[PDB]
RNA sequence: AGGACCGAACCGACUAAUGUUGAAAAAUUAGCGGAUGACUUGUGGCUGGGGGUGAAAGGCCAAUCAAACCGGGAGAUAGCU
RNA sequence: ACACAGGUGGUCAGGUAGAGAAUACCAAGGCGCUUGAGAGAACUCGGGUGAAGGAACUAGGCAAAAUGGUGCCGUAACUUC
RNA sequence: AAUUCCUUGUCGGGUAAGUUCCGACCUGCACGAAUGGCGUAAUGAUGGCCAGGCUGUCUCCACCCGAGACUCAGUGAAAU
RNA sequence: CGAUGUCGGCUCAUCACAUCCUGGGGCUGAAGUAGGUCCCAAGGGUAUGGCUGUUCGCCAUUUAAAGUGGUACGCGAGCUGGGUUUAGAACGUCGUGAGACAGUUCGGUCCCUAUCUGCCGUGGGCGCUGGAGAACUGAGGGGGGCUGCUCCUAGUACGAGAGGACCGGAGUGGACGCAUCACUGGUGUUCGGGUUGUCAUGCCAAUGGCACUGCCCGGUAGCUAAAUGCGGAAGAGAUAAGUGCUGAAAGCAUCUAAGCACGAAACUUGCCCCGAGAUGAGUUCUCCCUGACCCUUUAAGGGUCCUGAAGGAACGUUGAAGACGACGACGUUGAUAGGCCGGGUGUGUAAGCGCAGCGAUGCGUUGAGCUAACCGGUACUAAUGAACCGUGAGGCUUAACCU
């Protein structure tokens, strides 16, 4: 409907850069406590992406300190300031869940050239 | 007070300064026009009659279309009353416009619901399932027991069973408007009003907030 | 989202290691308790010497789910591991004296501002 | 699931009355071959709004 | 429930629901008209049909995509050389359901259907 | 070498779901036990109602068992419906 | 008693895998099992999948899930070796 | 204890909690020596109990594909 | 006794009030806090586990509360069969024995399509007295009502200290319900890929079949909840216990006899739903029919002809409506579905070609190819000119303006 997508091209932005699954991501969100309101680093894979326009997500994983985190994001959101790529690679998947239950040397994923 | 009539296309979502991932949805409202005025004396009691839409000249009907005509108004599609009270000016010539929710913060929305078909026991009424094993033989869903023994020796009257789901007038009351649109004629309500898109809902301002 | 006969690690040094709940508090017919809440454990796992032997029944906190939490924006934070950080039936303040691992943001308050210094990452 | 009476022929009557079959309400006709054949369906002829099929 | 799916069950499983298809679209393009129910053509329509607007576009590749839909050497040469351009202006729409009452040992309410050109 | 082991034919029938005017007046589908031995099986012959046969449950003896099936005394007798 | 998802002894033994008469697809050969065409409800039979937890279910891990082959290193109390 | 009624006898492990289980006491209502005592490697489609693995058994049930049940055409029962 | 299946669990309740919680008042050996005990109050709510066949019970642990009872100690034409209960077996004990024993362990077939009353849903005919298209007024009915805690007042009053409120306000959670799917996910045997074993398409490549989708990995729209929006109200009226005001009977005290005021989740409302088959059958603005006659039924009667309009039914395209009906949209003036172009979305560099290499394979064209329902589009295909039903001023009595 354009009556729909007339209102989701005001709340989108043109800021987004361009990554694949199976790569390191750095996110700076916004953390608001007391009356600072400060930046929070985020690094780790992306193993999900998902593409709905204004709704549109993606899976940051990283070992923190030992417990496994994965978060969420919502891209078009005004939690997140950037996103920047760091070293990106080359899978022949875009859903990877089997860097779920891997840990450590075997959970790798090999350099992309060009 | 005056209510008006919109339909809903989708559900989208409002974002803000901070963050917060607003759920809110889009009714269609175009500018409803007054058709029938009433009082005791005329009718009996004081309403107003409305219509908004569009429908198609070989399909309005020769009653329709006299009362169409009596007005002065296009082919709408429905005809739907709101009640009213006192303190009041009218006539029936001009139209109503969309801003009447632009100073209400909290807002009634009634509608249909949608059809889920001739339902079950354990999906309607929330009756908990019986054991799926250990035993049990062809009484997985039933809804069990229903009535004592030789007295009463019947089943009660206000009993609930198996039956058609929703597909009925339904009211979410006292919702969060964010935002009016004088140029493409919408009103984003906060949350999930009743049935499914392509259907047409009786929104007001909410009568008790 | 933590019920009844859940097998949770331990986040701190009170040495337990593996804990199971027992009840969930705070209202009549509670099904799910996620972090800032107060469960009720048994201990059953501990060290070769630590804080608290093996039998205890003492007071917890769910502090890293794996059903994740959910912020306003609807982006959700999940872990790898259901644990929790031990309590003390007498003061709802912890044993232990250092918490490993990250805790999340949404659990800061004047009930547990304890918790909020000693973790590495408030996430 | 075993009845105790047998009932009659006014209530076999009144269970029977909803049985209204009605036969076509009218047929429709051709205008190259013209005959009576049903309201949107082929003639036995093989003739259909003027076209001969087969 | 079923609200808004597409799809038809016809009373047969998803190995028998391809299978008897192929062998209706290896009729319908063979013989350009023929007589069958009408659930089983209302429904053959979208199966010949983008089978067609797939060939109207000759390559190499689609002689195997093609070969993949019907698996016959006779019908992809056939649909690549004669039914390929004689529709190849329409914007779809390459079949005709035409009505003919009922059958006799079954009371199955049958239909003709066709391509556009026979004349 | 085995009154050996895992396992198809073959023999048996432990549990659960189907079904109990069902496809069958005792079966079917997924599982099970034995499976060169005190085994399983085709043919023929032997035993006989107070008697036969029994690795013993009153089991089985022509879909019938604490005394079979058929004819006769017998139209047994009945304070009971 | 049915043109019965029942039962009944012997003879012959093809390919590619495979320890093999198991199993999966096949050729030689045979059949689609004598009612159908539709719509895609509650419910029931037969099944595949499942987020968090993992026997809290119940008389009971009943059912279901899981393990599952060949080669090598290794293997506890107890004992009639 | 497969035999024990007063009984959930009494104590200790097992469990947060254990009328069943394993180990001791003997006040054994009414074990006991070929209608056998006590013991025991292996074995059992055996009785009872706890533990790791595993999951719709369950908190809590959601969806999916098939043979029925619902509609139209032919044949057409039964208990009462 | 020519049979009404019995205890306990599972699934569904409904009423009772001798009331567990929560609501309002009086007494206290009641300072506050928390309690004692009766009186009014039944709207609403009422634990998950260990153990035995068990209701109970004991124990571990919450909550405001873990109420008491009848209903064939509710409920096997609804479901387990463990208990007591058939056939086998054993121990104690009894009898010489056959076998017994509210003594005990072990294993032990729970049958049925609803005719009728009943109950939840969906429908056709007719009436509503001219006939049809709609929107409504609502006498009655029916679901709904719960409660925790933290913070302000205020560490105030009270109190020696220790402690620690009334009365009003602001926030956040659980149980129970209503919806919807945008966000997080679940399924997604109709959409991409990998992969084994085997046979064929003559063959190499390339694709398809079968073994639970062969085993898997992902996944669109829809359906869904663990996913997130809303609800329980506030107010008005007369009320139960109780406190009153004025005041005689009884010159004084007296809530009572006259009268006047207050009073709680119960009551009527207020919130919401199906709601004129309310026969007491309604209200209500609209559109259509303004022809001739003869026959005895002498007029509310039967028939021949142009008349057949309003409007509905039937038929085809069908749907976020659906068992079949029914409800809704479209019917060449028109997007109602299927098709088609451009897109999106999902999977993840298709085949073919040239290079590298012993070959598995990578690299280039290449984020390419395929694409289910999905949002905005296109008359190529399908929805036929008609025919069929519904009629021609509305019966009588009585009242009122008017020619
Ligand atoms: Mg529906
Ligand atoms: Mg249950
Ligand atoms: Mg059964
Ligand atoms: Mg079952
Ligand atoms: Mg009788
Ligand atoms: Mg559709
Ligand atoms: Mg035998
Ligand atoms: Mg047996
Ligand atoms: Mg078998
Ligand atoms: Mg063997
Ligand atoms: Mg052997
Ligand atoms: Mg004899
Ligand atoms: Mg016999
Ligand atoms: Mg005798
Ligand atoms: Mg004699
Ligand atoms: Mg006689
Ligand atoms: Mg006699
Ligand atoms: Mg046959
Ligand atoms: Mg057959
Ligand atoms: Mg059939
Ligand atoms: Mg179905
Ligand atoms: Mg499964
Ligand atoms: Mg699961
Ligand atoms: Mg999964
Ligand atoms: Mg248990
Ligand atoms: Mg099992
Ligand atoms: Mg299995
Ligand atoms: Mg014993
Ligand atoms: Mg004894
Ligand atoms: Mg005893
Ligand atoms: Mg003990
Ligand atoms: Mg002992
Ligand atoms: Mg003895
Ligand atoms: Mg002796
Ligand atoms: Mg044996
Ligand atoms: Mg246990
Ligand atoms: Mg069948
Ligand atoms: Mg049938
Ligand atoms: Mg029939
Ligand atoms: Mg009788
Ligand atoms: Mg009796
Ligand atoms: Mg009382
Ligand atoms: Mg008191
Ligand atoms: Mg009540
Ligand atoms: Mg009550
Ligand atoms: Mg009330
Ligand atoms: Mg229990
Ligand atoms: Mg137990
Ligand atoms: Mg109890
Ligand atoms: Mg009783
Ligand atoms: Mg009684
Ligand atoms: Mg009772
Ligand atoms: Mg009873
Ligand atoms: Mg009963
Ligand atoms: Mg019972
Ligand atoms: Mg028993
Ligand atoms: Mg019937
Ligand atoms: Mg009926
Ligand atoms: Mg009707
Ligand atoms: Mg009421
Ligand atoms: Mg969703
Ligand atoms: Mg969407
Ligand atoms: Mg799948
Ligand atoms: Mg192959
Ligand atoms: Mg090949
Ligand atoms: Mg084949
Ligand atoms: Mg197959
Ligand atoms: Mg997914
Ligand atoms: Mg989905
Ligand atoms: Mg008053
Ligand atoms: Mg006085
Ligand atoms: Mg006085
Ligand atoms: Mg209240
Ligand atoms: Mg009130
Ligand atoms: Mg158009
Ligand atoms: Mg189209
Ligand atoms: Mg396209
Ligand atoms: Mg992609
Ligand atoms: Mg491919
Ligand atoms: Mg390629
Ligand atoms: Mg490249
Ligand atoms: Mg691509
Ligand atoms: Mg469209």
């Amino acid at each position: 409907s354009n009556i729909i997508k007339q209102l989701e091209q005001e709340q989108m932005k043109q800021d987004v850069p361009s990554f694949r699954p199976g790569d390191t991501v750095e996110v700076k969100v916004w953390v608001v406590e007391g009356s600072k309101k400060r930046l929070q680093a985020f690094e780790g894979v992306v193993i999900a992406i998902r593409n709905r326009g204004l709704h549109s997500a993606f899976t940051v994983r990283k070992i923190s300190n030992g417990e496994g985190v994965e978060r969420v994001f919502q891209t078009h959101s005004p939690v997140v300031d950037s996103i920047s790529v760091k070293r990106r690679g080359a899978v022949r998947k875009a859903k990877l869940y089997y860097l779920r239950e891997r840990t450590g040397k075997a959970a790798r994923i090999k350099e992309r050239l060009n | 007070m005056i209510g008006l009539v919109g339909k809903k296309v989708g559900m989208t979502r409002i974002f803000t300064e901070d963050g917060v991932s607003i759920p809110v949805t889009v009714i269609e409202v175009e500018a409803n026009r007054v058709t029938q005025v009433k009082d005791l004396a005329n009718d009996g009691y004081r309403a107003i009659q409305v219509t908004t839409g569009a429908k198609k000249a070989n399909r309005v009907t020769k009653p329709e279309a006299g009362h169409f005509a009596k007005a002065g108004v296009e082919a709408g599609r429905g005809l739907w009353e709101f009640r009213l009270a006192e303190g009041e000016e009218f006539t029936v010539g001009q139209s109503i416009s969309v801003e009447l929710f632009a100073d209400v913060k909290k807002v009634d929305v009634t509608g249909t619901s949608k059809g889920k078909g001739f339902a079950g026991t354990v999906k309607r009424w929330n009756f908990r399932t019986q054991d799926a094993t250990h035993g049990n033989s062809l009484s997985h869903r039933v809804p069990g027991s229903i009535g004592q023994n030789q007295t009463p020796g019947k089943v009660f009257k206000g009993k609930k069973m198996a039956g058609q789901m929703g597909n009925e007038r339904v009211t979410v009351q006292s919702l969060d408007v964010v935002r009016v649109d004088a140029e493409r004629n919408l009103l984003l309500v906060k949350g999930a009003v009743p049935g499914a898109t392509g259907s047409d809902l009786i929104v007001k301002p909410a009568v008790k907030a | 989202m933590i019920q009844e006969q859940t097998m949770l690690n331990v986040a701190d040094n009170s040495g337990a290691r593996r804990v199971m709940c027992i009840k969930v508090l705070g209202g009549s017919h509670r099904r799910y308790a996620g972090v800032g809440d107060i469960i009720k454990i048994t201990i059953k796992e501990a060290i070769p010497r630590g804080k608290v032997k093996k039998g205890d029944v003492l007071k917890a906190v769910v502090v890293r789910t794996k059903k994740g939490v959910r912020r306003p924006d609807g982006s959700v934070i999940r872990f790898d591991g259901n644990a929790c950080v031990l309590l003390n039936n007498n003061s709802e303040q912890p044993i232990g004296t250092r918490i490993f691992g990250p805790v999340t943001r949404e659990l800061r308050s004047e009930k547990f501002m304890k918790i909020i210094s000693l973790a590495p990452e408030v996430l | 699931a075993v009845q105790q009476n047998k009932p009659t022929r006014s209530k076999r009557g009144m269970r029977r009355s909803h049985d209204a079959l009605t036969a076509v309400t009218s047929l429709s006709v051709d205008k190259t071959s013209g005959e009576k054949h049903l309201r949107h369906h082929i003639t036995a002829d093989g003739y259909y709004r003027g076209r001969k099929v087969i | 429930m079923r609200h808004r799916k597409s799809g038809r069950q016809l009373n047969r499983n998803s190995s028998h629901r391809q299978a008897m298809f192929r062998n209706m679209a290896g009729s319908l393009v063979r013989h350009e008209i023929i007589k069958t129910t009408l659930p089983k053509a209302k429904e053959l329509r979208r199966v010949v049909e983008p089978l067609i607007t797939l060939a109207k576009t000759d390559s190499v590749a689609n002689r195997r995509l093609a070969f993949a839909r019907t698996r016959d050497n006779e019908i992809v040469a056939k649909l690549f050389n004669e039914l390929g351009p004689r529709f190849a202006s329409r914007a779809g729409g390459y079949t005709r359901i035409l009505k003919c009452g009922f059958r006799a040992g079954d009371n199955a309410p049958m239909a003709y259907i066709e391509l556009v050109d026979r004349s």
